[PDB]
RNA sequence: GUCAUGGAGGUAGAGCACUGUUUGGACUAGGGUACCGAAUUCAGAUAAACUCCGAAUGCCAUGUACUUA
RNA sequence: UGGGGCGGUCGCCUCCUAAAGAGUAACGGAGGCGCCCAAAGGUUCCCUCAGAAUGGAUGGAAAUCAUUCGCAGAGUGUAAA
RNA sequence: CUGGUAGUUAUGGCGAGAAGGUCACACCCGUUCCCAUCCCGAACACGGUAGUUAAGCUUCUCUGCGCCAAUGGUAGUUGGGGGCUUCCCCCUGCGAGAGUAGGUCGCUGCCGGG
């Protein structure tokens, strides 16, 4: 039900945060605007 | 013929870590608590779990606000 | 008084049908009829059975031959 | 009988509530407002000496001009920042003084902005 | 504003030098009129909610907005949050027409007609009501309403005793 | 027996019976009272006891008072238990009497009956006492 | 170590201002008059896990004080 | 481990014991935890609870309405401080 | 004399009674626009002064509630010494809680008008 999960930027393809979401309350995949510190700008992350 | 007690937890040392007319370094803890049993005064300000500390280097002096409440302040 | 939320409260006139006096008020229907009442002014107007007429403060069936006869069209 | 709720009670419990977060210092004094019916009025304080250093209102012997009392407020905003300006202050805080700011206060914010006032 | 202008211009002047008020500022005049449905049966009834709710406007023509209860009662299987009642709040100039439906209208339609409590004050100054059908006023329709439900109506005015305030009423009309 | 109807917890400390009463070391609503001299724990059979040929020699006229009450709760352990494994069961209910403190009252009978009864009271409690009167 | 000064902390004691326990009276809006669902009030008690209060000691620190390692 | 065995317990949080700084034991007295929340987080703006009485209602002691009194007698995701 | 704005443990509060006022301040009127209501121009927001001191506000009086508060005595207690040791007594230093004589219907700072 409330699993872990990890964030990949859109653009890079890395993962760089980590999380919790409830899986019978947001079965979608959960999209944030985080800090990408490979670009050095924020930028949209997506769950894996 | 047995006992379901016997469980405590772990002393968290409360209480007042420096003294009233002590001269302090910025950055050290003045009181730990829990809840706000002495509020912050002059350059102390109050950390996550209610511990204040010293903003700048002073003297510590514990002193009384409105007539039920404390407050700790540092003074140059 | 916010836009597009509440039904519409323009003025009709009110009338008895023994009295038949000309009563202002406020109301969302029309009741199909209306008139020029006042000073040149376009009123809706309303028509309902005897209202105050006496509440309680002032033969063929009787209305049953009155009623049908009224009624042949 | 529904007994009304006083207008400024209410106003000074808002009041409160910002004037935690504000206070006026000597470098950095703090700009009231207190909002009337038929006027405005713009003060200078320093809460640490509790003294008022310069001020202007919609009373004054000139600016005479009443164009729905809205424009009034900039004429006010105009006055408070030229004398402020003239005993040597720099920059400010506004504060509210529990209102909202949308109109009347908003309009003698932007005078003084637009004067020697920094905020 | 037809009783507005007997309240504005008729009955507030036998007022000033009946009671010997010092001035006119202490004269009662009306506040407010609510309108309460308290319909529980949404409960299992969910279409029963929202079916007497644009009932309830079209006495009125203001929307009525939905009212949640504040707690949970384990007698009425009650839940905290669902729909129990309807407000509506006629203010303003509403305090001079809404009720010359009822005063003219409303009360000589019921099927028993005799009049009004006498002694339904809150022992303040205020003055209640109530409706036992649900198709008294004369907008409404009789085929169009499926239940009946007991409404609470209130009359909120500045009157500081029951004496004044059942006198205002009395002399703005009704038995 | 005079017991409380409930309690918050079922186990309590002895406690210490040092200094004088705290209160209650005056007569205020009869005219006769028992007084303690010394200090001992009294149960609430000693209680009905002390009641019953209290009462009793009065023939049931006039008014007594009782102005103590056991609250406190004491333990014990069963015979050929030994020490440890927890605490013991409440058996029963005691009320521990500091010196000085009035624990009986008399009212509504003359003066050679309210000093008899009190006597054969005072013979049922582990209390040495003494009979005082009001003012 | 003592002296002067400044502090943090609720123990002993006491108290009923909150929470439990409890005695005797006036008291029964309403259930069918404690049997109360009970509540108001007067007077009087009780508490390690009650506090409107609250010491003696102990503790932390400053001093320019006097003595001593 | 008031001999050993049977029984019970083994890690973390809260209160009392704990003797008015901190710390302090017993198979001493009471309870919880091995999570939950995509808003139950951030920020800006706004306001205030429980309960009781009174009049009207389908609707009753207790559902929703109005007034009055009301320093928390409520609430604070969950146990206590 | 009044309108703002701060400090000060309610001796500053509560309750009660009276006087006053368009110079301020409020009550008040209306909703065209800015803005506004889970509906409601009630509040918020805007536009003004036909009416008003009946409210808020200012001044004056109180001890009814609340708050503050001695002196003396008492409980307790560090140090020393005794007992007949559930506990109790003596000397020196410290010294409450409750109760009470008593005080209280505030005291200071800045700015603008009359
Ligand atoms: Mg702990
Ligand atoms: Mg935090
Ligand atoms: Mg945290
Ligand atoms: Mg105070
Ligand atoms: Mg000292
Ligand atoms: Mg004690
Ligand atoms: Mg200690
Ligand atoms: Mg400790
Ligand atoms: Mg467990
Ligand atoms: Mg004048
Ligand atoms: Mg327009
Ligand atoms: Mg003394
Ligand atoms: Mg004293
Ligand atoms: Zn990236």
């Amino acid at each position: 039900m409330r699993v872990n999960i990890t964030l990949e930027c859109t653009e890079c393809g890395d993962r760089n945060y980590i999380t919790t979401k409830n899986k019978r309350e947001n079965p979608e995949r959960i999209e944030l605007k985080k800090y990408c510190p490979r670009l050095r700008r924020v930028t949209l992350h997506r769950e894996t | 013929g047995s006992t379901s007690n016997g469980r405590d937890s772990e002393s968290k040392r409360l209480g007042a870590k420096r003294a009233d007319g002590q001269f302090v370094t910025g950055g050290s803890i003045l009181y730990r608590q829990r809840g706000t049993k002495i509020y912050p005064g002059t350059n102390v300000g109050r950390g996550g779990d209610d511990t204040l500390f010293a903003k700048t280097d002073g003297v510590v002096r514990f002193e009384r606000m409105g007539r039920d409440k404390k407050k700790v302040s540092v003074y140059p | 008084m916010k836009t597009g939320i509440h039904p519409e409260y323009r003025p009709v006139v009110f009338v008895d049908t023994s009295t038949d006096f000309k009563f202002l008020s406020g109301s969302t229907k029309s009741s199909s009829e209306t008139i020029k009442w006042e000073d040149g002014n376009e009123y809706p107007l309303l028509r309902v059975e005897i209202s105050s007429d006496s509440h309680p403060f002032y033969a063929d069936g009787r209305v049953d031959r009155f009623n049908k006869k009224y009624g042949l069209k | 009988m529904i007994t009304k709720i006083d207008k400024n009670k209410v106003r000074k419990k808002r009041h409160a509530r910002v004037r935690s977060k504000i206070s006026g210092t000597e470098s950095r004094p703090r700009l009231n407002v207190f909002r009337s019916n038929k006027n405005i009025y713009a003060q200078v304080i320093d809460d640490v000496n509790g003294v008022t250093l310069a001020s202007a209102s919609n009373l004054d012997k000139d600016f005479g001009s009443a164009e729905s009392k809205v424009d009034a407020a900039s004429k006010v905003g105009e006055l408070v920042a030229k004398r402020a300006s003239e005993k040597g202050i720099t920059s400010v805080t506004f504060d509210r003084g529990g209102y909202l700011y949308h109109g009347r206060v908003k309009a003698l914010a932007e005078a003084a902005r637009e004067n020697g006032l920094e905020f | 504003n037809r009783l507005k202008d007997q309240y504005l211009k008729e009955i507030v002047p036998a007022l000033m030098s009946k009671f010997n008020y010092d001035s006119v500022m202490e004269v009662p005049k009306i506040d407010k009129i609510v309108i309460n449905t308290g319909v529980g049966d949404a409960t299992a009834n969910a279409k029963v909610l929202d079916s007497a709710v644009e009932e309830l406007a079209l006495i009125t023509g203001q929307k009525p907005v939905i009212t949640k209860a504040k707690n949970s009662i384990a007698g009425f299987r009650l839940r905290e949050g669902m729909p129990i009642g309807a407000k509506v709040t006629l203010r303003g100039e509403r305090m001079y027409d809404f009720l010359d439906k009822l005063v003219t209208v409303s009360l000589p339609r019921v099927r028993d007609f005799r009049g009004v409590s006498k002694k339904a004050f809150d022992g303040r100054g205020n003055y209640t009501l109530g409706v036992r059908e649900q198709l008294i006023f004369p907008e409404i329709d009789y085929d169009q309403v499926s239940k009946v439900r007991g409404m609470d109506v209130v009359i909120v005015t500045t009157a500081k005793s029951d004496e004044e305030s059942h006198e205002l009423l009395t002399q703005l009309g009704m038995p | 027996m005079l017991v409380p109807k409930r309690v918050k917890y079922r186990r309590e400390f002895r406690g210490n019976m040092r200094g004088r009463a705290k209160g209650g070391t005056e007569v205020a609503f009869g005219e006769y009272g028992l007084q303690a001299v010394e200090a001992s724990w009294i149960t609430n059979r000693q209680i009905e006891a002390a009641r019953i040929a209290m009462t009793r020699y009065m023939k049931r006229g006039g008014k007594v008072w009782i102005k103590i009450f056991p609250h406190k709760s004491y333990t014990s352990k069963p015979i050929g238990v030994r020490m440890g494994k927890g605490k013991g069961a409440p058996e029963g209910w005691v009320s521990p009497v500091k010196r000085g403190k009035i624990m009986f009252e008399i009212a509504g009978v003359p003066e050679d009956v309210a000093r008899e009864a009190l006597r054969l009271a005072a013979h049922k409690l582990p209390v040495k006492t003494k009979i005082v009167k009001r003012e």
